[PDB]
RNA sequence: CCCCAUGUGGACCCGCCCCUUGGGGUGUGUCCAAAGGGCUUUGCCCGCUUCCGGAUGGGCCCGCGUCCCAUCAGCUAGUUGGUGGGGUAAUGGCCCACCAAGGCGACGACGGGUAGCCGGUCUGAGAGGAUGGCCGGCCACAGGGGCACUGAGACACGGGCCCCACUCCUACGGGAGGCAGCAGUUAGGAAUCUUCCGCAAUGGGCGCAAGCCUGACGGAGCGACGCCGCUUGGAGGAAGAAGCCCUUCGGGGUGUAAACUCCUGAACCCGGGACGAAACCCCCGACGAGGGGACUGACGGUACCGGGGUAAUAGCGCCGGCCAACUCCGUGCCAGCAGCCGCGGUAAUACGGAGGGCGCGAGCGUUACCCGGAUUCACUGGGCGUAAAGGGCGUGUAGGCGGCCUGGGGCGUCCCAUGU
């Protein structure tokens, strides 16, 4: 069966941008618009779209790279070069409001989902919560 | 404040006497996950009023026996065997896994 | 392994095992000379390195090189062992100490003489 | 040697036995009445219970019996008293008894 | 006992000058003149590439052997001044800096480290008052550190004090050649020191 | 009985004691119910005697019996003056 | 020690009320108190009795946490529960009679091994690992086993009884002992101190007080056992003594080091000499608040102050690579070194000495053990085609895990306040 719904779709996008699709369809869920929300707005994924496929409900990813290069390999740096994980059936992983990680020296940033909401890590430092440590994107 | 706890009457064999099986879960200490355990309390029924498949509130007593400190506070839910039948089945693992060994 | 099975199996420690039963786990043990003979070496070394069986006060009997240039010990003079093996003596697992009971120090040592414990030469 | 405070042991065996007399005193008196109001004999049965009451009271005004062990004693007295006179009983003296 | 022993082949072993004994350094003779090897029956022969540990260790040795100091009693200014805040390099010069003794050098008193020292020692010191003998003694932010009044007539201390007429003094001190006093102003920074040293490495090789 | 007295807190030569409030039993550096002083024999600082009189009298409300040396350290702190 | 009385009151039975396990009130019946002593002696002091309350200390119960081995898998009869009862301050199989046939276990029972537990400590970037000595908290024990008495409290280290072992006295019947208190002896061990001073200070027991007792404690003694501080000097002083080492025999090194000159002056001497001590007590005042007054230090004539005053201990490890420090000589797979790799069989920076050098310095080095390096038990933070590692395959129990939408609950999860 599909174990990790959220973890099917940071997998997809992985693998997808890998290859620089320009779009990419993840099977939707209310909670995972909700994350790509925030992949939008942190600037991750040009955006993102509700759409049907066979007739079934899937939201179009719309992947984002960084600009053609010079020398060999002009292959587009990634926009996300990261995008891992964490809290998993049978490991899930909560943290307290002074527990939430600063990734990537703050360079990058971490899905938490909060009793107030999905947030990332600076949304929920300043409202002052904490809750299941979703994933860790930069 | 006396703890309470919530559990099921695995056992109606004694007199006045209830067996509760109060589960519990927490983060494992080292390695995180929830894990689950759990364990059998003997409950006062003096009026033998709980029966074999009922949820119940144990409440902290003064001791009434050796090995038996907590009074049926009061029933939750009656009737449903479906948690009775785990802790039978893993019972009759048990009867087994010795020298001979436990069916499936 | 699964995050599961860790919680059911677990980690398991690892056991250091002594080299030196020098028993009691003691720093020093004496004991009494019994033999003291003259092994040879092992693979490729060649010598007649000076050896002694002791027995200990722990019970044990061993083999012990006996470090420096010449020693003086007999057959039952009291010693002192400090554990540390010998490379190729196969079967020795400690040394003499040296000025230490009936084992004189070395005479005429004028350098590392903390060990091979020989007192300040006074210089003239 | 000698550590004059043996005197203290010298005292206990005193002690011990001025307790140990006055106790079987109570229980010889106890069971005296519970087997008068055993065999139903009203009258005599509270007149006993009374010196037992009071016996044990004394008990416990020294270090004898002492604490509720005094209190124990005389309800574990009442209760049997006046059960077993419930054979055509009648409370005659009703001393220790709020007929 | 602190070193106590030929100093100027100190001088010789760091190829750099150190000002172990005021005086003389300076006229034709620290050795460093003529004579910059390292001394012993090799000093002339070619050097080899240290190994980045040769380079530390020889960087703590100079920084050290500046002031006199025990490897004992530095190592400690050292894991002091890394637990306190700021930069742990110039914090570190600080404290060795705020030394009583090392002060009266810097305050012209004394012609080297090591006769400082010894005034120190020796009671022909004082801080704010009350004598001092002690060596290690640490030095604040305003403190006036005169000469013993009994010794204020002693000849060592008057050429000394004579000479020092003109003399500028570090911008984190200040003194009175009138009654032989001075005071330290504030602890010097990094920049206040004119030190061969890189910090940087003795950082470096306490990490090791 | 519950007591008010000092318990040696110094190090050698240099006694620190700790007026507290404890029960007669105690080691005399045992632990204590509750701290409610401090004593520097010596006065080597301006500050060699505190005494927060509003609890002492709390703790002698019911019983504390001062050790004498205690409570003549209480009545400098004017614990008793009764104005 | 006892009896009678007085009954503020309290205890017990029964009834009732409020409370809710045995909490509080109330009515009848019953039951239960006491000790005196001292004076500045008609008053104050010390003390006695009953009850209620506080304070302190404690017993008992419960949730959670607390090593290794499954080559320990089944354990259990007072065993699990019940009813009546004993015992206790009190709940309870704690103990007893009778009844029932239960209780526990792979979420590891039962058994074997190891171990007092904690605040903390060592290490570590952390997570974690190791540890629990000194100090404080709790527990346990007092030659081994069992037992109770007296008491508010003990099953009672310097109290009692019996059995056991051992030591000593014995007129051989029978007695006396227990340093895991301070010091000390002996044995064992690589190894661990003075048969010290004092009751002055803090604390403790009794006493109205004076005061007595206090190997608790405050101190001094020994031991670089650890930490910290300090000395063995400072300045000048040759293109550079001698000795010793090396050399291309020109010279290079030890080295401003020395010698020597001048300066300061640890030790040591002389004088002064402490804090820690203010109460208790006396006097006035009400034995109160408050005021004044007197006594008392082991450490110790020590710290410290002032004067005088001598240049006045240095050692230990290392120099092949890791790892900072190189030459000659001796030796010849020897004698030896060695943590690992290794070095020595006639040119050895690796053995021994010397010269020189590096490190550290009243220390230096070794041995032992713990953490680290070791992401080498990997939670942080590892792996399994061929390096060690996929179970011969399936079916399926327990267990672990679970698609999309809505609503209730709020157990996990997150936040705030609060107590600890
Ligand atoms: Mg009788
Ligand atoms: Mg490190
Ligand atoms: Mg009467
Ligand atoms: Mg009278
Ligand atoms: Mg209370
Ligand atoms: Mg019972
Ligand atoms: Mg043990
Ligand atoms: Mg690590
Ligand atoms: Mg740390
Ligand atoms: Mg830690
Ligand atoms: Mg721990
Ligand atoms: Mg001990
Ligand atoms: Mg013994
Ligand atoms: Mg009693
Ligand atoms: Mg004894
Ligand atoms: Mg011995
Ligand atoms: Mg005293
Ligand atoms: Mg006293
Ligand atoms: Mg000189
Ligand atoms: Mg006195
Ligand atoms: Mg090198
Ligand atoms: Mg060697
Ligand atoms: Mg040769
Ligand atoms: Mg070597
Ligand atoms: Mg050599
Ligand atoms: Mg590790
Ligand atoms: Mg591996
Ligand atoms: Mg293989
Ligand atoms: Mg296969
Ligand atoms: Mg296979
Ligand atoms: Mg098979
Ligand atoms: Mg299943
Ligand atoms: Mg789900
Ligand atoms: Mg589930
Ligand atoms: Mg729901
Ligand atoms: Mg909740
Ligand atoms: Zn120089």
């Amino acid at each position: 069966m599909l174990t990790d719904p959220i973890a099917d779709m940071l997998t997809r996008i992985r693998n997808a941008t890998r290859v620089y699709k320009e779009s990419t369809d993840v099977p939707a869920s209310r909670f995972k618009e909700e994350i790509l929300r925030i992949l939008a707005r942190e600037g991750f994924i040009k955006g993102y779209e509700r759409v049907d496929v066979d007739g079934k409900p899937y939201l179009r990813v719309y992947l984002k790279y960084g600009p053609r290069r010079q020398g060999p390999d002009p292959r587009p740096e990634q926009v996300i070069h990261h995008i891992r994980r964490i809290s998993k059936p049978g490991r899930r992983v909560y943290v307290g409001v002074k527990e939430i990680p600063r990734v990537r020296r703050g360079l990058g940033i971490a899905i938490l989902s909060t009793s107030k909401g999905v947030l990332t890590d600076r949304e929920a430092r300043k409202l002052g919560v904490g809750g299941e440590l979703i994933c860790e994107v930069w | 404040p006396k703890k309470v706890l919530t559990g099921v009457v695995v056992s109606d064999k004694m007199q006045k006497t209830v067996t509760v099986l109060v589960e519990r879960q927490f983060p494992h200490p080292l390695y995180g996950k929830v894990i689950k355990r759990s364990k059998k309390y003997l409950a006062h029924d003096p009026e033998e009023k709980y029966k074999l498949g009922d949820v119940v509130e144990i409440i902290e007593s003064r001791p009434i026996s050796k090995r038996k400190r907590f009074r049926v506070l009061r029933l939750v839910e009656s009737g449903r065997m479906d948690l009775v039948e785990k802790y039978l089945i893993r019972r009759q693992n048990y009867e087994s896994l010795s020298k001979r060994g436990g069916k499936a | 392994p699964t995050i599961n099975q860790l919680v059911r199996k677990g980690r398991e420690k690892v056991r250091k095992k002594s080299k030196v039963p020098a028993l009691k786990g003691a720093p020093f043990r004496r004991g009494v000379c019994t033999v003291v003979r003259t092994v040879t070496p092992k693979k490729p070394n060649s010598a007649l390195r000076k050896v002694a069986k002791v027995r200990l006060t722990s019970g044990y009997e061993v083999t012990a090189y006996i470090p420096g240039e010449g020693h003086n010990l007999q057959e039952h003079s009291v010693v002192l062992i400090r554990g540390g093996r010998v490379k190729d003596l196969p079967g020795v697992r400690y040394h003499i100490v040296r000025g230490v009971y009936d084992a004189a120090g070395v005479k005429d040592r004028k350098k590392s003489r903390s060990k091979y414990g020989t007192k300040k030469p006074k210089e003239a | 040697r000698n550590l004059s405070a043996l005197k203290r042991h010298r005292q206990s065996l005193k002690r011990r036995l001025r307790n140990k007399a006055k106790k079987s005193a109570i229980k010889t008196l106890s069971k005296k009445a519970i087997q008068l109001a055993q065999e139903g004999k009203a009258e005599e049965a509270l007149k006993i219970m009374r010196k037992a009451e009071s016996l044990i009271d004394k008990a416990a005004k020294g270090s004898t019996l002492h604490k509720n062990a005094a209190a124990r004693r005389k309800s574990r007295l009442m209760r049997k008293v006046r059960q077993l006179l419930e054979a055509a009983g009648a409370p005659l003296i009703g001393g220790g008894l709020s007929a | 006992g602190r070193y106590i022993g030929p100093v100027c082949r100190l001088c010789r072993r760091e190829g750099v000058k150190l000002y172990l004994k005021g005086e003389r350094c300076y006229s034709p003779k620290c050795a460093m003149e003529r004579r910059p090897y390292p001394p012993g029956q090799h000093g002339q022969k070619r050097a080899r590439r240290p190994s980045d540990y040769a380079v530390r260790l020889r960087e703590k040795q100079k920084l050290r052997r500046i002031y006199g100091i025990s490897e004992r009693q530095f190592r400690n200014l050292f894991e002091e001044a890394s637990k306190k805040k700021g930069v742990t390099g110039s914090v570190f010069l600080g404290l060795l800096e705020s030394r009583l003794d090392n002060v009266v050098y810097r305050l012209g008193f004394a012609v080297s480290r090591r006769q400082a020292r010894q005034l120190v020692r020796h009671g022909h010191i004082t801080v704010n008052g009350r004598r001092v003998d002690l060596p290690s003694y640490r030095v604040r932010p305003g403190d006036e550190i005169a000469v013993a009044e009994k010794s204020r007539n002693l000849e060592l201390i008057r050429q000394n004090l004579e000479a020092m007429k003109g003399r500028k003094v570090g911008p984190w001190l200040s003194l009175d050649v009138e009654g032989m006093k001075g005071k330290f102003l504030r602890l010097p920074d990094r920049e206040d020191l004119a030190l061969p040293v890189n910090e940087q490495l003795v950082i470096e090789f306490y990490s090791r | 009985m519950v007591k008010i007295r000092l318990a040696r807190f110094g190090s050698k030569h240099n006694p620190h004691y700790r007026i507290v409030v404890t029960d007669a039993r105690r080691k005399r550096d045992g632990k204590y119910i509750e701290k409610i002083g401090y004593y520097d024999p010596r006065k080597t600082t301006p500050d060699w005697l505190k005494v927060d009189v509003e609890r002492a009298r709390y703790w002698l409300s019911v019983g504390a019996q001062p050790t004498d040396t205690a409570r003549r350290l209480l009545r400098q702190a004017g614990v008793f003056r009764q104005e």
